[PDB]
RNA sequence: GAAGACAUUGUCAGGUGGGGAGUUUGGCUGGGGCGGCACAUCUGUUAAACGAUAACGCAGAUGUCCUAAGGGGGGCUCAUG
RNA sequence: AAAUAUGUAAGAAGUCCUUGUUACUUAAUUGAACGUGGACAUUUGAAUGAAGAGCUUUUAGUGGGCCAUUUUUGGUAAGC
RNA sequence: CACGGACCAAGGAGUCUAACGUCUAUGCGAGUGUUUGGGUGUAAAACCCAUACGCGUAAUGAAAGUGAACGUAGGUUGGGGCCUCGCAAGAGGUGCACAAUCGACCGAUCCUGAUGUCUUCGGAUGGAUUUGAGUAAGAGCAUAGCUGUUGGGACCCGAAAG
RNA sequence: UUGACCUCAAAUCAGGUAGGAGUACCCGCUGAACUUAAGCAUAUCAAUAAGCGGAGGAAAAGAAACCAACCGGGAUUGCCUUAGUAACGGCGAGUGAAGCGGCAAAAGCUCAAAUUUGAAAUCUGGUACCUUCGGUGCCCGAGUUGUAAUUUGGAGAGGGCAACUUUGGGGCCGUUCCUUGUCUAUGUUCCUUGGAACAGGACGUCAUAGAGGGUGAGAAUCCCGUGUGGCGAGGAGUGCGGUUCUUUGUAAAGUGCCUUCGAAGAGUCGAGUUGUUUGGGAAUGCAGCUCUAAGUGGGUGGUAAAUUCCAUCUAAAGCUAA
């Protein structure tokens, strides 16, 4: 980002000859993969939907993604992991009960 | 060196230094810090006013490293000027021949003031500085260059 | 308790510390074994220095952000900037930072310079039997000292244009402190109907 | 065979609980239990012509009350015979 | 309103003359808080006296008290 | 007529540290601290050096953070020393440290509000009986010891207990 | 019905192992009260006494679901320092650290996740023989529910291109290592008292040998040793110094170029209560009950949560010399 050179402000610190960081395989730990996504899809049709999954899919078709949503924080935890969960759910509604 | 100790100087005088009509009784008023908010509150009021209690907002993960304020001033300042050529930039003080000062690569980020200095044009690469402080630096020839 | 007006001290001595209190009666005793450790090591080690190359690199924090000290390793971008790799660098006697990297060019320079130095200093020999011996130095860090590689030049000219430095960071005070507050008034002035 | 998704069992909350623990369980005080407050206070005195000045000394008050009985001015003079 | 006990007062940080500042204050540079310079040496302002006058530092021990004088509370009275 | 004490000999009672306050002593002296470690050694001594970090010089705020010259570092009185004049006495001037004291300097707070303002930042000046463990041309660092310390068995002995 | 698989097993079964002591010191846990607060329940005591489980010379610790918010630093440890401060507490008594700085000390790495797929290529046990901490002639079983080999976050595989480079290891005796085996200058001349000479006084000598003791009193000089190196012993051992035997070898491996890929650990994570521990305070770790996630996603960012990226490691799998 290169600082402003001065003490504080928008960028606190000296702006010396910066370099572009070499490859850090680390940050891409959560990679899609055609071997993990191919075998992850077979999971949705071999185990299909779970009891609380079926409970929350229709829970949506109930009062909305505010009823099943505030109930997913209790059936899970992190509000961000809670809505990452409601994401793959509307994915099963269209890609299964439609065509 | 029990030699010059007033122990041998009171040995045999019965009481041995703490009396006999009251004496020293292990922990008379208490042990450690005797009843501050109790009977020893007369020792804190007048001698230690303000110990008990809380003050302002609390700070968490407050390292004195992120709160580093190495302040300096005008009365001296020439202290960071190397002796060898310090005399050269004092009397024969001129412009273009200005003294380069890296106060952070020295350990004095903040530069403030006190008792003036001789009218000399010098570059001072600092971090932070006071308002009335930089005021006097300019009227003599001194300048400021902010680095980190 | 208390006896008249005395200094208030919070002394830590109400435990079994009188079981776990070690007065160093082996102070300089270990100092001696420290030399014999390096000395015994070199007795079988024949001509090796007993210490590899420690990089150079400025310290973090608002306090140590002005003193470049000795680092750990030399990354794959500098073992490659060395002419081989990190597996060849350590089997010779050069550090390698598997977790750390190259962030500022200024340091990459003073280091790759110091890289060819020890690289022309490593008197390496073959593995058959001939292997010619040639003296040995019992150092490496104190051998190529880091006396703050590049800080500035003593002489320069006065550059007066009009910044004050005080009012520059007084408004840079407002710049850093009124970033998101004047950015909330930027989205407010981004949707007028 | 009986009992059967209620008990059993794992876990919380709820209730009971001197059966069990731990601890205090004011002090002053003509010894002290008791009464009293001579406890933070304060009316005049005790106090011996400054002040300071004991006691479970003495004849007592204190925990509230008042948007006016207060503020300020104006007019007026009260008890009483 | 006695006696007996009590606080203050007896000078160079003072008094006599001049009159400079103030956003003070005065009808008012008027007055006052305050200075400049001018006159007076220890009869410089009653007695008498000082291991020196003054002053900060610093810590122990005592924080159960008891007799005598006159004044005096209680109390029969008390070596209470 | 309170108490221990038959009688004699030797053990036996304000000790040390960890960090400090007092008084003073000494090195250096706005520096200091070599001794954590590294070089050397007749060898645990002594000797040497470093980068450190500490403390101090810088404080005032609850914190953001801000952060000590009207003035010869100053107005007024008393002052040691020096000085000059003087037979002495003193007249008089220059009056460290220090004691009393008026303004002032900086922070925080209470105020006012010139400047320009990515239009709420920014905040000189004139201010307030406000204000603080400061400035008013550094005195600390480092050590030994003396009285006191408080954490410890803590002046020596002992409780019922737990 | 015959050879069987799948499961429980099974006898003084082959060849082997696991149980106590010890608790100066490590890791767990457990679990105090006195005292302190002038009493005392808070807390302190103390995340300590006793109790209990399993090792070593060191041990745990250690390669990042780190630290920071810097030009960022770069395994943790120990130490001065941080700082008796931030922080906790009738915010009463008290309790109380960590990054980095200085430093000593220094080390790296390896398993699942892949098609060996032109051939289980990997090994136990046991047996004639042999040049043995073992092996070859030979055979079963282990074993295809995954062994070899393969690669692993720092990366790396398949296809090809067109080149270069690194040696593998025993005998022989020394050095390096532990204990070491042993020789090792100097005198016993005299006087004075003495039981006795190590003594008062001398007189010589050694002094890389005045440590110290002993010997019939103060012994440098009589005995051993000491100081000083030498000549041998028992073994350790290819670190080093190399020589002889083995070219073992159409043996494997590291580095450079484009493309495609790039699998990366779950009743765990976190969340919600109890309470324990606490610097860690609207969760610091931890155990339990319950819940129960993902893949440019996730743990952290020390005032809770909502919200866009940023920074920042890749957990949940493993050993590792100071």
């Amino acid at each position: 980002t290169v600082k402003t050179g001065i003490a504080i402000g928008l960028n606190k610190g000296k702006k010396v000859t910066s370099m572009t960081p070499a490859p850090k395989i680390s940050y891409k730990k959560g990679a899609a993969s055609n071997r993990t996504k191919f075998v992850r899809s077979l999971v949705r049709e071999i185990a299909g939907l779970s009891p609380y999954e079926r409970r929350l899919i229709d829970l949506i078709r109930n009062s909305g993604e505010k009823r099943a949503r505030k109930v997913a924080k209790k059936r899970l935890g992190s509000f961000t992991r809670a809505k990452a969960k409601v994401e793959e759910m509307n994915n099963i509604i269209a890609a299964s009960r439609r065509h | 060196p029990s030699r010059f100790t007033k122990t041998r100087k009171h040995r045999g005088h019965v009481s041995a230094g703490k009396g006999r009509i009251g004496k020293h009784r292990k922990h008379p008023g208490g042990r450690g810090m005797a009843g501050g908010q109790h009977h020893h509150r007369i020792n804190m009021d007048k001698y230690h006013p303000g110990y008990f209690g809380k003050v302002g907002m609390r700070y968490f993960h407050k390292q004195q490293a992120h709160f580093w304020k190495p302040v300096l001033n005008l009365d001296k300042l020439w202290t960071l000027i190397p002796e060898d050529k310090r005399d050269q930039y004092l009397k024969s003080a001129s412009k273009e021949t200005a003294p380069v000062i890296d106060t952070l690569a020295a350990g004095y980020g903040k530069i403030l003031g006190k008792g003036r200095i001789p009218n000399v044009p010098v570059i001072v690469k600092a971090r932070f500085v006071s308002k009335l402080a930089e005021e006097k630096i300019r009227a003599a020839g001194g300048v400021v260059e902010l680095i980190a | 308790a208390i006896s008249k007006n005395l200094p208030i001290l919070k002394n830590h001595f109400r435990k079994h510390w009188q079981e776990r209190v070690k007065v160093h009666f082996d102070q300089a005793g270990k100092k001696v074994s420290r030399r014999n450790a390096r000395a015994t090591r070199a007795a079988k080690i024949a001509p090796r220095p007993l210490d590899l190359l420690r990089p150079v690199v400025r310290a973090p924090t608002v306090k140590y952000n002005r003193k470049v000290r000795a680092g750990r390793g030399f990354t794959l971008a500098e073992v490659k900037a060395a002419g081989l790799t990190a597996a060849y660098a350590r089997t010779i006697g050069i550090a390698v930072d598997h977790r750390r990297q190259n962030r500022n060019q200024e340091i990459f320079d003073a280091n790759v310079q110091r890289l060819k130095e020890y690289q022309s200093k490593i008197i390496v020999f073959p593995r058959n039997g001939k292997a010619p011996e040639a003296e040995q130095v019992l150092s490496a860090a104190a051998t190529f000292p880091i006396a703050q590689p590049a800080t500035d030049v003593e002489a320069r000219a006065v550059q007066d244009n009009g910044e004050s430095a005080f009012r520059t960071l007084r408004l840079a005070r407002s710049e850093k402190k009124f970033r998101g507050i004047r950015e909330k008034r930027a989205r407010e002035k981004a949707e007028a109907e």
